[PDB]
C-alpha cells in the first residue's frame, strides 16, 4: 500500500491516489503506477486512501514505488495545519538573513521554504 | 456569408463608430459602476 | 435603409436590456443571468488589472469591457441563421483595429515622448545589429496593426461562409437520390459541429482580442 | 439551402437546453447559496457581538 | 473558358493540402494530454478545458484552408 | 444595548435587498463607488476573499 | 550543498504558527561539536 | 444602480478618439475613391 | 473537354496528398497512449475516452480532405 | 485573358499551403502548456498570457499568407 | 490523349498521400517498444491497442490507395 | 501576357515561406513555457531572450512575404 | 524573352521556398538556449555569446538562399 514514515512518527505506514511534489515536477500516483525512484522535494502532499483525503505539509524526503506496490515514502517531518502566521513573520526575518549569509545556502533554502509556505 | 465590395464604407462606418462611443459612455458611467456598486454593497454588509 | 445600421440598433437595444432588465430587482444576491456578467467582469477586471498594471488599469477597464462585449454580442447576432452580419462588413472591424493601433501609437508617443521608439530598441547587442533590432521590432509593431483585426475577421467570415457552402451542398445532396435524404442527418450533424465551433471561436475571439490589446497597452503605458 | 442552416440552429438550442441550462442553473444556484450563507452569517455574527 | 474551369478544379486540389497541418496539430495536443494526465492523474480538471481550446484553435487554421478549397471547387 | 439586541432581531433584511436602500442608509457606498471610478482602480478586496473571485483564468 | 543537509535545513525551518512539541524542536535543535582527528592530531571540537 | 459616475474620457481616452476622428475623415475619402467604380 | 476531364483527375490526386497529415496524427495520439499507460496502467480508464476523442477529431480533418477528393472524382 | 484569371486562382491555391504551418504551431504551444501545468500547477496563471501571445504570433504568419489568398480570390 | 495522360499523372499525385500513413505505423510501434521497455509488463493490455493503432494509421493510406486505383485502373 | 501570369504565380510560391515562421515562433514560445515551468524563476532573464528569438523567427517568414509583395504588386 | 522573363520570376518564387528551413533553424537554437539556461541557472554567461554564433550560422543559410532569390528576382 503506502508507507509514509518519519523518524519518530509514521503518518500512514490500500492507498489509492497520492499527489506529490518531486524532482520531476508534480507526480500523482494512482493505484498501479510503474515503480519509480524520485527524490521528494520539500512538499505539500495530499494522500487519498479511498475517497478520503489528508493534507500534509511535508519537509521532503524520498519517494519510491516498490515493485510490490508498497509506496515507500520517507520524509523527515510534517499535517498541513501543524506548520500553519508566526511562521510568516519568522520567514520575513529569515529573508533579511539571506542578505548576509553553508549559512548562505541555508538562508537560500529558507527562502525555498518561504516559497513552500507561500503555497499555503 | 456572401459579400461583395461596398462603396458605402463611410455610411456603414459612421453608424459603427457611433455605436462604440455610445456604448463606451453608457458602460463607463452607468452600467459598470452599477456592478461595482453591487460588489461594494456586498462588501460593506460583509464589513458591517 | 442600411442593413448594417439596423443591426447596430439591434445590438444596442440588447445591451441596454442586459444591464437594466437583467436584475431589475437589484438583488444583493443577484439575478441568475447577471451572475454570468459578474464572472466575466471579474476575469477581465483581474486580467486588465494584471496586464495594464498602471493606475489606468481600471480606467481602461470599460473600454476593454465593451471590446469584450462588442465581439461577444456581434458573434452571437451574426451567428443567427437569418440575421445580417455586421462582421461581413469587415471594414468596421479592421477599421477599429487600425484606430486602436494608432491610438496606441499616440498614447505611446504621449507617454514616452519621442523616445517611444526606445521600445523598439530592446537590449544591448553587438553594434552591427543594434539598428537591425529596431527594424524587426517596428515591423512587428505595425504587424500588430493588422494582425489583431484580421484574426477575428477570418474566423467569423470563414465560419458563416463555410456553413453556407456546405448547407447548399447537402441541400442539393438531399435533392439528388432521395434515399440519401433518408439518413441525411449525418451531414446536418457535421454542419452542427461547425456551428458549435463557430460560437466557440466567436467567444474565444472576444477574450483573445481583449488580452492581446491588453498586451499592446502594457507596452504603451509603461515602456517595455 | 438556408433552411438546413435554420435546422442547425434548432439543433443548437436543443443541445443548450438539455445540458447547459441545468448546468448553468447549478452554477447559478451554487453561487447564490454561497452568497446567501455569507450574508446571513455576517448578520448572525454581529448579533453575537451585541451580547458580548 | 475550358482553361478557367479546369483551373478551378486544379486550384481546389492545391488548397486541400493546407488541411494536413491542422490534422497533425490536433494529435499533438491530444498526445500531450495523454502523457500529462498519466504523470499527475488529477491535473485533468484544469487541463481538459485547455485541451479543447487548443484543438479549436488548431482546427480553425484548418478551416481557412477548407473554405478556400470550396471557393475554388464549388464557387 | 438591550434595545440594540432587540433591534438586530426586529430589523434585519436577511434575504434580498435593494442596493438603493443601502446607499440611502450608507452614503459611504456612493462615496466609495465614486472614488473607485475616480481612482480608476475598480478592485474590490474581500470580494475575492470572503466572496468568490469568479475568475475563469 | 549535500541533499540531506538541504532537507535538514528545510525540516528545521518547517517546525516553525508554532505549536510544536519539545521533541520536534529537539530533532530540529541540538548542540554538539565535531572533533576531527588525523592520521593523531585533532582539529579542535568545533560546534556542529 | 443606474447612475452617472463621471469619467474624464477627454484625457483618459483622448488618443483613441483622435485616431477615430482621423480615420472617420480618411474613410470618407476612401469611400469616395471606391465609389468611382 | 479533354482538358476539363483531365483537370478533375489531376486535381483529385492533389487533394489526396492532404490525408497523409491525418495518418501521422492518429499515430501520434496512439504513441502517447502506449507510453502513458505504461507509466501508469490504472490511468487507462479515464484516458481511453480522451484517446478515442483525439482519434476522432484528428480523423475529422482527414474526412474533409477526403470529401474534396470524392467531389472531384465522382462529381 | 483566361490565363490571367487561371493564374490568379492557381496562385491563390499555392499560397493556401502556407496556412498549414501555423496550424501545427498553435498545437505545439498547447502541448507545452499542458506539460507546464502538470509539472507545476501554480505556473498556469502567468503562463496563460504567454501561451496566448505565442498562439497569436504563430497564427499571424498564416493570416499574412491568407491575405495573399484573399487578394487573388476576392481581387 | 490528354484524359488518359491526366489519369496517370493524377494517380502519381495521389501516391504522395501514402507517405504519411507509413510514418504513422512506425510511430505507434516506436511507442510500443518504448512502453514495453518501460513496464516490461504492459504487453497484454497494450497488444489489442497496438493492433488498432496500426490499423488506423494504415487506413488513411488505404483511402489514398483506393482513389489511386480508381484513377489508374478505372 | 505570360509575364503577367508569371508574377501572379511567383507571388503564390513565395508566400509559402511564411509557414516556416509560424512553426519557428511556436518553438521559441514552447521553450519559454518549458523553461519557466521548470524554474519558476528564470523568466526575468529569459523573457527578453525569448522575444529576440521570436523576432528572428518571424523575420525569415517576413522576408518571404516581402518577396511576395515585390512580385504581386510589382 | 517573355518565357525567359517569366522563368526568372517563377524561378525566384521557387527559390523563396528554401528560406523556411533556416527560419525554423533559428528557433531550434533559441529553444536550446532557453532550455540550457533552465538546466544550469548559470551556464548563460558562456552560453549567450555561443548562442549568438549559432543564431548567425542558422540564419546565414537563409541569407545565401535569399541572395539567389534576389539574383533571380531582380536579375
Amino acid at each position: 500500500k503506502l508507507q509514509f514514515a518519519l523518524p519518530h512518527e509514521t503518518l500512514y505506514s490500500e492507498v489509492t491516489q497520492v499527489n506529490l511534489p518531486a524532482k520531476s515536477g508534480r507526480i500523482g500516483v494512482l493505484a498501479n503506477h510503474v515503480p519509480t525512484v524520485e527524490q521528494l522535494l520539500p512538499g505539500v502532499v495530499e494522500v487519498m486512501e479511498g475517497s478520503n483525503s489528508k493534507k500534509f505539509f511535508i519537509s521532503g524526503g524520498f519517494a519510491t514505488v516498490q515493485p510490490d506496490s508498497q509506496l515507500c515514502v520517507t520524509a523527515i517531518e510534517a499535517p498541513l495545519e501543524s506548520f500553519s502566521e508566526n511562521i510568516k513573520n519568522l520567514l520575513a526575518e529569515a529573508k533579511k538573513n539571506v542578505s548576509s549569509s553553508r549559512e548562505a545556502a541555508e538562508a537560500a533554502i529558507q527562502v525555498e521554504v518561504l516559497e513552500n509556505l507561500q503555497s499555503v | 456569408m456572401p459579400q461583395l465590395v461596398p462603396f458605402y464604407f463611410m455610411n456603414q462606418l459612421t453608424y459603427g463608430f457611433l455605436l462604440m462611443i455610445t456604448l463606451l459612455i453608457l458602460f463607463s458611467q452607468f452600467f459598470l459602476p452599477m456592478i461595482l456598486r453591487l460588489y461594494v454593497s456586498r462588501l460593506f454588509i460583509s464589513k458591517l | 435603409l442600411t442593413t448594417f445600421s439596423l443591426y447596430t440598433i439591434i445590438v444596442l437595444l440588447v445591451i441596454t436590456s442586459l444591464y437594466t432588465l437583467t436584475n431589475n430587482n437589484n438583488k444583493i444576491i443577484g439575478s441568475r443571468w447577471l451572475i454570468s456578467q459578474e464572472a466575466i467582469y471579474d476575469t477581465i477586471m483581474n486580467m486588465t488589472k494584471g496586464q495594464i498594471g498602471g493606475k489606468n488599469w481600471g480606467l481602461y477597464f470599460p473600454m476593454i469591457f465593451t471590446l469584450f462585449m462588442f465581439i461577444f454580442i456581434a458573434n452571437l447576432i451574426s451567428m443567427i441563421p437569418y440575421s445580417f452580419a455586421l462582421s461581413a462588413h469587415l471594414v468596421f472591424i479592421i477599421s477599429l483595429s487600425i484606430v486602436i493601433w494608432l491610438g496606441n501609437t499616440i498614447l505611446g508617443l504621449y507617454k514616452h515622448g519621442w523616445v517611444f521608439f526606445s521600445l523598439f530598441v530592446p537590449a544591448g547587442t553587438p553594434l552591427p545589429l543594434v539598428p537591425l533590432l529596431v527594424i524587426i521590432e517596428t515591423l512587428s509593431y505595425f504587424a500588430r496593426a493588422i494582425s489583431l483585426g484580421l484574426r477575428l475577421g477570418s474566423n467569423i467570415l470563414a465560419g458563416h461562409l463555410l456553413m453556407v457552402i456546405l448547407a447548399g451542398l447537402t441541400f442539393n445532396f438531399m435533392l439528388i437520390n432521395l434515399f440519401t435524404l433518408v439518413f441525411g442527418f449525418v451531414p446536418l450533424a457535421m454542419i452542427l459541429a461547425i456551428m458549435m465551433l463557430e460560437f466557440a471561436i466567436g467567444i474565444i475571439q472576444g477574450y483573445v482580442w481583449a488580452i492581446l490589446t491588453a498586451s499592446y497597452l502594457k507596452d504603451a503605458v509603461y515602456l517595455h | 439551402d438556408e433552411s438546413i442552416l435554420l435546422l442547425t440552429f434548432l439543433g443548437f438550442t436543443g443541445l443548450v437546453a438539455k445540458y447547459l441550462a441545468p448546468a448553468y442553473k447549478d452554477f447559478a444556484d451554487a453561487r447564490m447559496k454561497k452568497v446567501s450563507d455569507v450574508l446571513n452569517a455576517s448578520r448572525n455574527k454581529h448579533v453575537e457581538a451585541v451580547k458580548d | 473558358m475550358q482553361l478557367v474551369l479546369a483551373a478551378k478544379y486544379i486550384g481546389a486540389g492545391i488548397s486541400t493540402i493546407g488541411l494536413l497541418g491542422a490534422g497533425i496539430g490536433i494529435a499533438i495536443v491530444f498526445a500531450a494530454l495523454i502523457n500529462g494526465v498519466s504523470r499527475n492523474p488529477s491535473i485533468k480538471d484544469t487541463v481538459f478545458p485547455m485541451a479543447i481550446l487548443g484543438f479549436a484553435l488548431s482546427e480553425a487554421t484548418g478551416l481557412f484552408c477548407l473554405m478556400v478549397s470550396f471557393l475554388l471547387l464549388f464557387g | 444595548l438591550q434595545s440594540t439586541l432587540d433591534n438586530i432581531q426586529s430589523a434585519r433584511p436577511f434575504d434580498e435587498l435593494t442596493v438603493d436602500d443601502l446607499t440611502k442608509i450608507k452614503p459611504e457606498i456612493d462615496a466609495k463607488v465614486e472614488e473607485m471610478v475616480k481612482k480608476g482602480k475598480w478592485d474590490v478586496p474581500g470580494y475575492k476573499d470572503r466572496f468568490g473571485n469568479l475568475n475563469v483564468m | 550543498i549535500s541533499y540531506a543537509a538541504y532537507l535538514n535545513v528545510a525540516a528545521q525551518a518547517i517546525r516553525s504558527t508554532e505549536l510544536q512539541t519539545a521533541s520536534v524542536l529537539n530533532r530540529s535543535q541540538t548542540d554538539a561539536f565535531y572533533t576531527q582527528y588525523k592520521n593523531a592530531s585533532e582539529p579542535t571540537p568545533i560546534t556542529k | 444602480m443606474l447612475k452617472r459616475f463621471p469619467t474624464p474620457i477627454l484625457k483618459v481616452y483622448w488618443p483613441f478618439f483622435v485616431a477615430g476622428a482621423a480615420v472617420y475623415y480618411g474613410m470618407s475619402k476612401a469611400a469616395d475613391l471606391s465609389s468611382n467604380t
